[PDB]
Parts: C-alpha cells; structure tokens; sequence
C-alpha cells in the first residue's frame, strides 16, 4: 500500500489609492481718488462691496 | 483733503464739513506736496493638498 498527498495555495492582494486637492484665489484692487476713511472701509479685501 | 472731519451746533442746529482749518502751508525746502489719492489692496491665498 503507497499512499501520497500534495497541496498548494496561494493569495495575491493591492491595494492603491490616491488623493488630490488644489484650490486658490487671488484678488487685485485699484483704487484712485478720495483716500479717507471710507475708502479704507471699502478696501477689505474680504467683502466685495 | 481731510477737510470733512465733522462740525456740530446746536444753537443753530446745524451739521456740516469743519470750516476752521482748510490750508497747508508749504516750506521752501519743499517742492510741492503732491495732494492725490490712491489705493492698491491684494490678498494672496494658496490652499494646496496632498
């Protein structure tokens, strides 16, 4: 009597993952004429208007 | 240019424009004091992410 066994495994796992995020913003103001307080009020570069 | 600080009075009520003082006197050494106005604001912002 002859008796014989063979086994084989294998497990293969990735894993990738990438991210990205890029945002910007600039803000140019020229202002000529009457160079008071209110001016300077409306120069925050903040609030549009 | 900075002739609009602020003037009150009662008595007549009446509100206007610091009448007192509108002049400025120039010495000779210089040449002149260039009353003008400007203004140049800008904010930078950079937001990256990785």
């Amino acid at each position: 009597g002859v008796s014989v066994g063979k086994c084989r495994g294998i497990l293969n796992e990735i894993k990738d993952r990438n991210k990205r995020d890029t945002m910007v913003e600039d803000l140019v103001v020229l202002v000529r004429g009457g160079a008071s307080e209110h001016i300077t009020t409306l120069a925050y570069q903040e609030l549009p208007t | 240019g900075e002739w609009r600080e602020l003037r009150y009075d009662s008595t007549c009520e009446r509100l206007y424009y610091g009448d007192d003082e509108k002049y400025f006197r120039k010495p000779y050494n210089f040449l002149k004091y260039h009353f003008e106005a400007l203004a140049d604001t800008g904010i930078s912002s950079e937001f990256y992410d990785n």
